[PDB]
RNA sequence: GAAAUUGUUGAAAGGAAGGGCAUUUGAUCAGACAUGGUGUUUUGUUCUCGCAU
RNA sequence: GGAAUACUGCCAGCUGGGACUGAGGACUGCGACGUAAGUCAAGGAUGCUGGCAAAUGGUUAUAUGCCGCCGUCUUGAAACACGGACCAAGGAGUCUAACGUCUAUGCGAGUGUUUGGGUGUAAAACCCAUACGCGUAAUGAACGAGGUUGGGGCCUCGAAGAGGUGCACAAUCGACCGAUCCUGAGGAUGGAUUUGGUAAGAGCAUAGCUGUUGGGACCCGAAAG
RNA sequence: AAGCUCGUUCAGUUUUAUGUAAGAAUGAAGCUUUUAGUGGGCCAUUUUUGGGC
RNA sequence: GCCCUGGGCGCUCAAGCGUGUUACCUAUACUCUACCGUCAGGGUUGAUAUGCCCUGACGAGUAGGCAGG
């Protein structure tokens, strides 16, 4: 094999998704849930959080295409996410940890939803669209 | 065995014409009279 | 043995100095193009503000591309377009301005279309679809050495110097434009235009002489 | 031709052909493809009447062709012959007069550049 | 023990079909034959020198 | 007095969305980055991830979107024109005599053993004396078995080129002879009007496609002595 | 197809000479020799014939 | 200028007519690339061969001719 000049450039990633946003799912058993954008880790996914004690959501990678940004933001500085990385994904029945770190990362972010007017009910609710509905022209 | 085309791919457009370096350093296509 | 790095940089410094020479040939010749514009402008602006007519010099570089097919053709046509080149339709080559030339134009204009080229036409067409022609094999021009080996002896040592040579229709214009492919050309992107392409360009047509609308035909056929 | 002795040497000459740059093995290469009419016999009488040109007293003569023994002609000088066939008669004549006759490869391994070497064509018409 | 032709059974559809381009449905099948590839200790003519592993 | 803007042309200006393509196969090459190690979008794709014991896909039937009976015939490409109920087997430029071109083999101015003889492991295989099929000194073949101009190539000198040299023959004129037109020591003998070759042979045998006439002659058929 | 040998010689290509010495342009060879087949009309056009053809 | 006497459905400030301005529909045509073959050029053996290759161009067709199975 001849040596091949294709080097692994670092992704960059669309000014639309910044850490703090919203974030709309539309595949998997989340679909149509609200999100919230935490971190961006070094496999291409992007590290979410529901959070679980709003809408049941846990700590997941998704991917950057599959997500619809959303210009609603939330303070996302106080959380400490650098704990989290890829090998805390990897499974060669949940687990211990899973629920303890779920909890401390909501226990830093539920009073930022909270400080924002009927952030937590809209999360709690699952985004689907309606008759007559036009994504081209809406801004989301 | 592939042909590189100028224009694109800025750096095979360096191979031909070494100008082509100044001629983007100095804004030569839109110097003022 | 020593001779592995000695002919690697022996090659390299050579290379180094043609890319010098190279560069100051391009200033050169930049330079002597922004130069001649600025007088042409000037020298208009002197015949405007004078109130006298300006006296352009004559278009001394045409180009000229096929735009019907070989079915049908007559054979005088036909035999102008093979000695011209213009083999394949959609297909072009530029070809010196004369007596000699005007008249050959006038019998194929039915079927082929031609106008004045411009710099930044030329240069696009050389550096894309430009194709060099060596021991009749067909060769498309990537490195400056390739130009230099088969030009050398004429003072062309890169496609700047071909641009330059094929542009200014300087002595060399016969070995230049002969080095040169055939070149081929796609349909233009936005299309002809014309509901009726078999027609003179002069009433809504598509072929004959469009002198600086040849140079937005080519980029859109590009 | 499927003679495996004339392909091998016709290997050998284009082998020479494109690496000594001389048009002599180029000419024997060309030669060596021409047809049986195409490669009339060469007489050793037009050997020695070729071989009193000027500059030719130790010219070596290649004959592509066959070489022949001739009846018309009595004195040979000193010489040295190539060909690809040698009769029985010519062979004695050309080695009774202190020459040698010897196969294209000895020639090629003797003159790679054909140096030395006359190329002698036979009469058609 | 073959074709035209004909008899039992199973799939089919509505003055006609066998033919050509791409797809689904029903049936049916080669289905990858991967048998592969990586480094040690246990016992007998100290032991992986090599056999069951 | 002032800019602005419509329009034209340039940007070896920037920044995206979407479609196909991954073709080459350890490094040799042209380039950019860098003070150097080294890196690069620089003579063709790499890195990560998920689903799987039927996976992907193939033949076939049926329905959907579009398209649509054969060989010979006059020859203006043509409708018209013969043949076809279906199936298994058979079926047609095959063999030969005399004359060649083309390609190869042996020998070579020689070539050809096989009408026969010797011999034999017995129509097999191996050898040859007479002559004999064809040319070899003919249209006595030398003024010299040709100079004048060229010429695949050979080298002297010098890369480009210069000199000579000359292979088959490219063109011309001459030499010998069958021969053309005078001459008359019977046609001698000396020239010469033109003539058909020699120059310093180039051929014989076998094998393969192939050309044309004759034998039935690519195959079935044609009013009869 | 068949040998040679010139790499250059050629053109259904275009204007001044008066049809060309063209050191005008553009494109990119020759003699042979024998070897299968080849005996049509027509659409349009040209020369522009007369009274429909 | 147009009207009167002299492809189907339908169309009537056309979905008729002439013309001007943009967009779109798609041939085996054109432009980029994957593969087979022919044709042309070249590398090749102090062994890597009627072979292993690199580069370009070309691909209609009856009788007929040649080549390969």
């Amino acid at each position: 094999l001849k040596k091949t000049r294709k080097a692994a450039r670092p992704q960059k990633l669309r000014a639309s998704l910044v850490p703090g946003t919203v974030l709309i799912l539309l595949a998997g058993r989340f679909r149509g849930k609200r999100v919230v954008y935490l971190k961006h880790l070094e496999d291409n996914t992007l590290l979410i959080s529901g959070p679980f004690k709003v809408n049941g959501v846990p700590l997941r990678r998704v991917n950057a295409r599959y997500v619809i940004a959303t210009s609603t933001k939330v303070s996302v500085e106080g959380v400490n996410v650098e704990k989290f990385n890829v090998e805390y994904f990897a499974k060669e029945e949940i687990k211990a940890e899973r629920v303890e770190d779920q909890k401390v990362v909501d226990k830093a972010l539920i009073a930022e939803i909270k400080k924002t007017p009927l952030l937590k009910q809209y999360l709690s609710a699952s985004f689907s669209l309606k008759n007559g509905d036009k994504p081209h022209m809406l801004k989301f | 065995v592939l042909k590189k085309n100028p224009l694109k791919n800025k750096q095979v457009l360096l191979r031909l014409n070494p100008y082509a370096k100044v001629f983007a350093a100095e804004k030569l296509g839109s110097k003022k009279a | 043995a020593e001779q592995v790095a000695a002919e690697r940089a022996a090659r390299k410094a050579a290379n180094k100095e043609k890319r010098a020479i190279i560069l100051e040939r391009n200033a050169a010749y930049q330079k002597e193009y922004e130069t001649a514009e600025r007088n042409i402008i000037q020298a208009k602006r002197d015949a405007k503000a004078a109130g006298s007519y300006y006296v352009e010099a004559q278009h001394k570089l045409v180009f000229v591309v096929r735009i019907k097919g070989i079915n049908k053709i007559p054979p005088k046509p036909r035999k102008v377009l093979q000695l011209l080149r213009l083999t394949r339709i959609n297909s072009g080559t530029f070809v010196k301005v004369t007596k000699a030339t005007l008249e050959l134009l006038k019998l194929i204009e039915p079927y082929v279309a031609y106008g004045y080229p411009s710099y930044s036409t030329i240069r696009q067409l050389v550096y894309k679809r430009g194709f060099g022609k060596i021991n009749k094999q067909r060769v498309p021009l990537s490195d400056n050495a390739i130009i230099e080996a088969n030009l050398g002896k004429y003072g062309i040592l890169s496609i700047d110097d071909l641009i330059h040579e094929i542009i200014t229709v300087g002595p060399h214009f016969k070995q230049a434009n002969n080095f040169l492919w055939p070149f081929k050309l796609s349909n233009p992107s936005g299309g002809w235009g014309v509901p009726r392409k078999f027609k003179h360009f002069i009433q809504g047509g598509s072929f004959g002489n469009r002198e600086e609308f040849i140079n937005k035909l080519v980029k859109s056929m590009n | 031709s499927d003679n495996v002795y004339l392909k091998l040497l016709v290997k050998l000459y284009t082998f020479l052909a494109r690496r000594t740059d001389a048009p002599f093995n180029k000419v024997v290469l060309k030669a060596l493809f021409l047809s049986k009419i195409n490669r009339p016999p060469v007489s050793v009488s037009r050997i020695a009447r070729a071989l009193k040109q000027e500059g030719a007293a130790n010219k070596t003569v290649v004959v592509v062709g066959t070489v022949t023994d001739d009846a018309r002609i009595f004195e040979f000088p000193k010489t040295t012959v190539a060909a690809l066939r040698f009769t029985a008669g010519a062979r004695a004549k050309i080695v009774k007069a202190g020459g040698e006759c010897i196969t294209l490869d000895q020639l090629a391994v003797r003159a790679p550049k054909g140096q030395n070497t006359l190329i002698l064509r036979g009469p058609r018409n």
